[PDB]
Formats: structure tokens, C-alpha cells, sequence
């Protein structure tokens, strides 16, 4: 319950036992900080949050003692004036003067505090000097200079709170303490990256970046993760053509401040291996062309070679934007086919979950639900690699609650204890009608979280037959309060193609395509597309689909575009241009408009407001950005799709397999980078850096 | 000076096997006997004296088998053996000569002391002889500040020094018998005034049975 207190005269309300920090934040009042984090656990070290309170003789640190009913509180008087000024000459005691060199200038939280609540001048000159600490090699990804370090620890909270790499340490003692491995190791986690963001200095800073900008030159863009269907949400930084980082951006029921580093490295894929001019395929070589002279070939490949009906097919990959899916089946069906297909495994053939209604394929106990767990079920899915911040909020529901977690699949190196009972289906039908079935039946908040791996299997059917009974015949997985079926999408474009009806029927199921067009499309196997078919590749990045094709037609990266991208919670979510698109490439829902022209149709749209009206008509949730809608059919969903016509299927005994054998390299973009490829030689089980001999 | 970094060396690397003993394994299971079973972490600074026991330094094997024993990550058993100083981080000589320099043993003379040691063994502190038999170190105030200028050898104190004495005693560690710890050649017994006690001088205490209250 609510107490009440006085800040600096003013009388604010928060909750009991909470810190004073928090309430001089609900009250407007600014105090410093340094070690204090609102995600990461309270510890006092940096002493700059101190105040004065009636009650304590001394000043007290506003991060760690606990707010009480009538304190009164002054952040104003010459002791704290004193004390933050004593705390920040002591910081800068020993600290280097690489304020140049060091690339957190600008965006530095000592320099603005110094400026702020410190000292205009030091009075340190001693002649012996300051101290000075050897650099750390904890990977490709995190550049040390740890002659900055203040000792914080936020780097080590969350290493061994948040990500469960308990590697990074604080050894030694006094002046001579130490962040980092003891001896040389790698700070191995899909979550590094935010250690950057989180230390307010720069002795751990992005490596790839090093030297690149400063804050003042870049645009920021407020845009969305591509790279996993978490659709976190990220700050592009800019400068002119070029972009140079990707930092994340708060959403509280997406990400909390976290991004993955494939999100966040990866995009030095985007200046290097780009599409920048169309090519048509002459015989072993490309040729560059112009877009009339490509278009053109188009045309005149489809009326040459005449497919009849399904014999157009068209695919789509990860990072495909809705508008762009939208235009291809549109122009698809206008060509007479309803051969919309994705580039997954067993694409070719729709989903045995159904696209009848949302809930089907959505993460329906959404993000900030898994705050609210006491029993999880992972069938087929590492949420490690995939969405791996979702995995961190498993963790800390795990870390403060009662969570009891299974999973049937691929034994998972899990930041937390998992339960492992089997990876087969068998195993599955086990657990649901033994031990952990009765554990899933007393909860009050029970998920089952399925992965898009099982969708990539023949035998899906039968999972989801199972799954369905189970949920329908236990109230607490599906209620009128609360549903746990989820099923966990890894691509950024499933969720949004499913809405719009981006599947092909049975009938285009068994034909052998023509033409085949694929719009980001770069999982095909060559096995996928006949020798004989003429083939149109479009996309940003020439890593496997565009090396098939017979004409490349260059498009806009998820940096070049403003694109609607459906994440698996069912959130349209709008990302923002950062950036033109290079050389001679488009937007791409432009180009499926002009070629459409080019062909013997044509989309009835012509700019983006009647893309917009378009996605209304399709699908009305497409335009309702950043709101998660309930679902009234839960149980229609269960009865109608999962259950009722897998019945017919078999199960396999081939064992679950993992479905991310590389969390780098996983698209277009990740493969065209050096980072990603760097990242992925080290961060290898098999490396000695990566692995401790506990 | 404190040393927090680790680099890997032939007869210093994780490949080293280690294991404790039979008798050290016995006593280590002793030891997490001594508190609750889910808080067994709080057994590593003992196991890993039992291991500085065994082997005679805290090597990275060690502290990597203890942190297997308690099902901690190597870091945090690598914090604590940097973080305590008496777990030697390199290896050492037979005898660990540790001499007080802190402002009771200065007053009382420990400079003499130290100069007799490093001119006797011709070394300075932190370093170690070519016998591999002393190694030196200054340290901070080790409980016997009344019984100054002090020293302590492998885990035994020699109190109320003098350089002869000093000298002598490290000749005898050399090579033969050491003499028994306290205070040197028993100019004194323990904290008792050299000239003799002024206190406690019956032959008989006072029984607390015999003065007890009105209560009880
Ligand atoms: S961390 Fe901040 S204060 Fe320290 S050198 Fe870098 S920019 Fe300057
Ligand atoms: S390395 Fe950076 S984040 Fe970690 S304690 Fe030092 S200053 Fe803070
Ligand atoms: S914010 Fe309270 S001591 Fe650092
Ligand atoms: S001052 Fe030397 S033993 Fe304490």
C-alpha cells in the first residue's frame, strides 16, 4: 500500500518498502546515480546519491534506504552539495584524462555529472600519479579500456543477474580491484552487448564502432528489431548514408531495455554485399541492367513461358516488411495463383496450427505475461537463440518467483534449470498425462510455449493435436482470464504473413512452379526451386537467394523503409527511415506496383496512404500500432484448427532437432556481416575462452 | 600491491589435474557439515586453505575444483581467493616468513628485524630464495602487538625480537630443530610484564561457585 513522504517540500506517494530514489523520481527530482539502475539490483557503491534526511545524523544513499511513512527529505542543502562534490573528486582522482580518445564522450554520465554536481577544478597533482589497470580480451564484441572503470558494478549484475554469464567478476581488493575473467575468457552471451549501454563510462565500448562517430553527428530514428520476432524496439544512429549503431529503446512489454547482438551488430551488413543496381542472369556471369530492361525481362519471361494458374509462386523470407507481402500476394492472385508460400522448410505447405484466427500462431500470454508464470512448458524451442530477451524475462521470473520450467526438445544450455524430460513426441504425450501435466493443471498462470520448428516438421500435426486436447481439456491453460498457448515465431515476417493469408492452398501445394519470385527469400535449398523455372529475386543483400536467380532486383533494408512488422505477441509495430536506400535500389512494395504494370495487371494503390487503407482492408490490427488486442475465439481456435483436422497425422520418432544451429548467421544481413562472422569463429562451444571448468 | 590478473603457465594452468586427498576429502565433507546444506558456498574459503594445504599455493586447479565441489562458478571462488591474502596466489618456499611493520613492531623495532632477514638472505620482500626455502613478505599488524617486534613462520609466531635472534633462528630453520614459537629465548612467557607478573599470583583461583547471588 501507498505511504506518503516530502521531498524538497513537495508531497509524493509511493508504495511501501520502496527506495528513496523512486520517489524522488515520481516526485520530479532529479538525483544522481552512477551504480543505481532501475533494472539491475541496488547496489551503493558509488556513494553520489546521497541526501539528507531528519531522521539519519549522516547522509543517507537514496538507492538503498528503504522509503518510509512521514521522512522528509532535502536534496538542495550544502551537505549534499558538499558530498557530491567530495564523491565526484575522489572519482576523478584516479580516472584518465581520455576524454578525446574515449568514445562515451558526448554521452558520458561522469562528464555531465562533474559538469553538473562536481568541481570546476582538481587538486590533484601528486607527483606520483594516478592509477592505471591493464586491458581485458572478453571477445570481439566489447572493446576494454578499463582504466575507466569507476567500479560501478553494473557490468557484473547483470552478466550474473539478467544473462547467467557469471563469468565477469570483481577480483582483488582495494584500489587494486578488478573488473573482468581472472584469467582470459570470453564474456560468451546473446545479451553482451548491453553491458555497452549500461556502463556510464567507456571502459567496455562496442568494438566494431570504435572510433567511427560521436553523439552530436548521428540522427537518432525510433524504429523496430528486425533480426527475431521480439520486435524490439531500437534507436538507429545515423550519420548521412551511413548507418552506425543500433542502441535499444524502452518498451516495457517487449524488451526492458534490452536488444540481443545480432540486433545490434549486425549492421555492418548493411554497407557491405548490398544490391545496389539490377542484374539479369546472361549465362554463368550477372549482368548489371536497368529496371525497364529488367522489368521488361520479367514480362516477357511470363508471357514466354506461361504459368498456368499455381505455376506462380511466390515466396517470402524473414525481414520482409507487410506492405511488401501484401502487394506480392495481391499481384500474385491477380496473376491467377494462390501460390503464397514461405521459405521455411515446409513452407510449400500451410501451417498444420491454422491460420483461421490469431491465436493460433501468437504468443497469446503476452511478453510481460511471462512475469506472471508458475509453470512453463518449452516444446521445440531454445529461447536462447530464439528471442533471447524473452528468455531473460523467463530468467527473472524464474529468479523471484515459484517457476517450474520443463521442455521436450534439444537439451538447452538455459540460463536457468529447465527439467529436461525427452525430445521426442512420445516423451511429450508422457509428460502431458504424467508428472508435469498435474504440475501445468494446479497453476494459475501456465504457459506452454511452442516453437516454429515444429511448424517445420512433417509430423506438426500431430504435436498440435496434442497440445490443442490438452489445453482444451485443462481450464488453466485456457480460461476467460488468461491463455497459454503461445507459440514462439523466430522470423520477423511469420506473424504478419499469417494475418494477411500469406499461405498457399493443397492445390498449389503439389504443383511444380514456373515462376517462382522470392522477396527476401534466402533459406531456399535449391531444391525448393526447378532448374528449369525463371526466378526473381528481391531483396538488400546477396548472400544465397540472389546467387539462383535469373534477374536481382535491388530493395530497401529494414533501415531504408517505413514498414509495418507484426511481432509474435500479434503487436504491429512501425519502424521509421533512417536512411534512403543505396545506389539504385526501391521500395519494394514500388517495385511489385511497376512490375505489376509491366505484367497485364495492376494494384489499385498508388502511394502509402492506400497501402495503409489496403492492410485496413485485409487485416484491421495491421494499423492499430503497438496494441495488443485480446482474442474472444480461444476455444473456437483450439476446437477448429489444432485439434480437428491433425487427427489424421502420425507422429514421427526422429528426435527434436534444434532449429537455429547458429544464433549468427541467421539472415541475410547477419551472414553478410564480418562482426557476425568474427562472433560466430569465437563464441564457439569448442573454444577454451568459452567454456569454464567448474 | 595486489595482483588480480591471471596468465596461464605450465605448472600454473586449469589442464593441471588436483584432487584432495582421501584424508582432505574426509575433512572437507567435515567441513560442509559445518553449515546449512543449500549454502555450502560458504565452505570455499576452508576447502581451499585444505587445498593451499595440500598443494602448497592456491593454483587456478584448485580453485577450480572447489568451485566444482560447491557447484559455484569459478568466478566467484576466483574473487575470494584474490580477495584474502593469505591465499598465496604463487608458489612458495618452505617457510613463509611474515614480519609486522605496522607502527607497534616499527616502535619496538621491526626495522632491525627486516634488515637482518633481507641481509641474511639477500632478498626483499615478495621475492624468494634460490633454496626455495623463505620467502618474504611485510605484513599488517598480526595479533601480538604487546609481544613486539614479532614474526610469524609458516603458520607459528616468534614474538619479542631482536636481529641476533633473528639471525639465528632463520639458521636453525635452515638446516636442523626450529625453536618452539612465543616469546624469544623466554625473556617472557605470553602477555605478562618481562619483569614479572603484578596481577594474577595465587596458586589457587577464585571459584565464581563461591560468589554468587542471592538468585539462581
Ligand atoms: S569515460 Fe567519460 S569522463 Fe572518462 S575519459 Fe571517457 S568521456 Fe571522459
Ligand atoms: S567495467 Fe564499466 S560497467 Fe563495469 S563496473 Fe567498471 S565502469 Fe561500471
Ligand atoms: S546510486 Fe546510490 S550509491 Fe550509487
Ligand atoms: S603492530 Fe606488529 S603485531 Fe600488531
Amino acid at each position: 500500500a501507498e505511504i506518503e513522504l516530502t521531498i524538497d517540500g513537495h508531497k509524493v506517494s509511493i508504495e511501501a518498502g520502496s527506495a528513496l530514489i523512486q520517489a524522488c523520481e515520481k516526485a520530479g527530482v532529479t538525483v544522481p546515480r552512477y551504480c543505481y539502475h532501475d533494472k539491475l539490483a541496488i547496489a551503493g557503491n558509488c556513494r553520489m546519491c546521497l541526501v539528507d534526511v531528519e531522521r539519519a545524523p549522516k547522509p543517507v544513499a537514496s538507492c538503498a534506504y528503504p522509503v518510509a511513512p512521514g521522512m522528509v527529505v532535502r536534496t538542495d542543502t550544502e551537505r549534499v552539495k558538499q558530498a557530491r562534490e567530495n564523491v565526484m573528486e575522489m572519482m576523478l582522482q584516479n580516472h584518465p584524462l581520455d576524454c578525446p580518445v574515449c568514445d562515451q564522450g558526448g554521452e558520458c554520465d561522469l562528464q555531465d555529472q562533474s559538469m553538473r554536481y562536481g568541481r570546476d577544478r582538481g587538486r590533484f597533482t601528486e607527483i606520483t600519479g594516478k592509477r592505471s589497470t591493464e586491458d581485458k580480451n572478453i571477445g570481439p564484441l566489447v572493446k576494454t579500456s578499463m582504466n575507466r572503470c569507476i567500479h560501478c558494478t553494473r557490468c557484473v549484475r547483470f552478466a550474473n543477474d539478467i544473462a547467467g554469464a557469471p563469468e565477469l567478476g570483481s577480483s582483488g581488493r582495494g584500489n587494486d580491484m578488478q573488473i573482468g575473467t581472472y584469467l582470459e575468457k570470453n564474456l560468451n552471451t546473446e545479451l553482451s552487448g548491453n553491458v555497452i549501454d549500461l556502463c556510464p563510462v567507456g571502459a567496455l565500448t562496442n568494438k566494431p564502432y570504435a572510433f567511427r562517430a560521436r553523439p552530436w553527428e548521428l540522427k537518432k530514428t525510433e524504429s523496430i528489431d528486425v533480426m527475431d520476432a521480439v520486435g524490439s524496439n531500437i534507436r538507429i544512429d545515423s550519420k548521412g548514408v551511413e548507418v552506425m549503431r543500433v542502441i535499444p529503446r524502452v518498451h516495457e512489454d517487449v524488451n526492458e531495455e534490452w536488444i540481443n547482438d545480432k540486433s545490434r551488430f549486425a549492421c555492418d551488413g548493411l554497407k557491405t554485399q548490398r544490391l545496389t543496381t539490377p542484374l539479369i542472369r546472361v549465362g554463368d556471369k550477372f549482368v548489371n541492367a536497368t529496371w525497364d530492361d529488367a522489368l521488361s525481362t520479367i514480362a516477357k519471361a511470363y508471357q514466354q513461358k506461361a504459368p498456368k494458374g499455381d505455376e506462380f509462386k511466390a515466396v517470402a523470407g524473414a525481414l520482409v516488411e507487410v506492405e511488401s507481402m501484401v502487394a506480392l500476394k495481391d499481384m500474385t492472385n491477380a496473376l491467377g495463383s494462390e501460390n503464397t508460400t514461405t521459405d521455411t522448410p515446409n513452407g510449400n505447405s500451410a501451417p498444420a496450427h491454422g491460420i483461421t484466427f490469431r491465436s493460433n500462431y501468437l504468443f497469446n500470454s503476452s511478453i510481460a505475461g511471462i512475469e506472471d508464470a508458475d509453470a512453463i512448458l518449452l516444446v521445440g524451442t531454445n529461447p536462447r537463440r530464439e528471442a533471447a530477451v524473452m528468455n531473460a524475462r523467463i530468467r527473472k521470473a524464474w529468479l523471484r518467483q515459484e517457476l517450474e520450467i520443463a521442455s521436450v526438445g534439444p537439451t538447452l544450455d538455459a540460463t536457468f534449470d529447465v527439467a529436461e524430460l525427452g525430445n521426442t513426441h512420445a516423451d511429450l504425450e508422457k509428460a502431458l498425462s504424467g508428472e508435469f501435466g498435474e504440475v501445468l493443471k494446479n497453476a494459475k498462470n501456465p504457459l506452454i510455449i511452442v516453437g516454429s520448428g515444429i511448424t517445420d516438421r512433417e509430423d506438426a500435426g500431430a504435436f498440435f493435436n496434442t497440445i490443442g486436447k490438452f489445453v482444451e481439456s485443462t481450464p488453466s491453460v485456457l480460461n476467460e482470464n488468461w491463455n497459454g498457448y503461445n507459440v514462439l515465431q523466430r522470423s520477423a515476417s511469420r506473424a504478419g504473413a499469417y494475418d494477411i493469408g500469406f499461405t498457399p492452398s493443397d492445390e498449389a501445394s503439389k504443383t511444380t512452379p514456373k515462376m517462382v519470385w522470392l522477396l527476401g527469400a534466402d533459406e531456399v535449398a535449391a531444391s525448393d526451386i526447378p532448374a528449369d523455372a525463371f526466378v526473381v529475386y528481391q531483396g538488400h543483400n546477396g548472400d544465397v537467394g540472389a546467387q539462383f536467380a535469373d534477374v536481382v532486383l535491388p530493395g530497401a533494408a529494414y533501415t531504408e523503409k517505413a514498414g509495418t512488422y507484426v511481432n509474435t505477441e500479434g503487436r504491429s509495430q512501425i519502424s521509421r527511415a533512417a536512411t534512403g536506400p543505396p545506389g539504385g535500389a526501391r521500395e519494394d512494395w514500388k517495385i511489385l506496383r511497376a512490375v505489376s504494370e509491366y505484367l497485364g495487371v495492376a494494384l489499385p494503390y498508388e502511394d502509402a496512404y492506400e497501402v495503409r487503407d489496403r492492410l485496413a482492408e485485409i487485416s484491421p490490427s495491421l494499423v492499430r500500432y503497438d496494441l495488443v488486442e485480446p482474442t474472444v475465439f480461444g476455444d473456437v481456435a483450439v476446437q477448429h484448427s489444432l485439434v480437428g483436422p491433425n487427427g489424421s497425422v502420425t507422429p514421427s520418432s526422429a528426435p527434436l532437432t534444434e532449429t537455429i544451429e547458429n544464433f549468427y548467421m541467421t539472415d541475410s544481413i547477419s551472414r553478410s556481416s564480418p562482426t557476425m562472422a568474427k562472433s560466430s569463429i569465437a563464441f564457439n562451444k569448442d573454444n577454451k575462452k568459452n567454456q569454464a571448468f567448474a | 600491491h595486489i595482483v588480480s590478473v591471471h596468465r596461464n603457465t605450465e605448472n600454473n594452468n586449469p589442464s593441471i589435474p588436483f584432487e584432495f586427498s582421501p584424508e582432505n576429502m574426509k575433512r572437507a565433507e567435515e567441513v560442509i557439515a559445518k553449515y546449512p546444506p543449500q549454502y555450502k558456498k560458504a565452505a570455499v574459503m576452508p576447502l581451499l586453505d585444505i587445498g593451499q594445504r595440500q598443494l602448497g599455493y592456491t593454483s587456478i586447479s584448485v580453485m577450480n575444483y572447489v568451485a566444482k565441489l560447491l557447484e559455484m562458478p569459478p568466478m566467484r571462488v576466483y574473487e575470494v581467493a584474490t580477495f584474502y591474502t593469505m591465499y598465496n596466489r604463487t608458489p612458495m618456499g618452505r617457510y613463509h616468513l611474515q614480519i609486522c611493520t605496522t607502527t607497534p613492531c616499527q616502535l619496538c623495532g621491526s626495522d632491525g628485524i627486516m634488515e637482518a632477514v633481507q641481509n641474511t638472505l639477500n632478498i626483499k620482500p615478495g621475492e624468494t630464495t634460490k633454496d626455495n626455502l623463505f620467502t618474504l613478505s611485510e605484513v599488517e599488524c598480526l595479533g601480538a602487538c604487546v609481544n613486539a617486534p614479532m614474526m610469524a613462520i609458516n603458520d607459528d609466531y616468534y614474538e619479542d625480537l631482536t636481529p641476533e635472534g633473528t639471525v639465528k633462528l632463520l639458521e636453525d630453520c635452515k638446516a636442523g630443530k626450529m625453536p618452539t614459537p612465543g616469546p624469544e629465548n623466554h625473556v617472557r612467557r605470553d602477555c605478562e610484564p618481562a619483569s614479572g607478573q603484578k596481577v594474577l599470583l595465587s596458586k589457587e583461583p577464585h571459584n565464581v561457585a563461591d560468589f554468587l547471588q542471592e538468585g539462581i
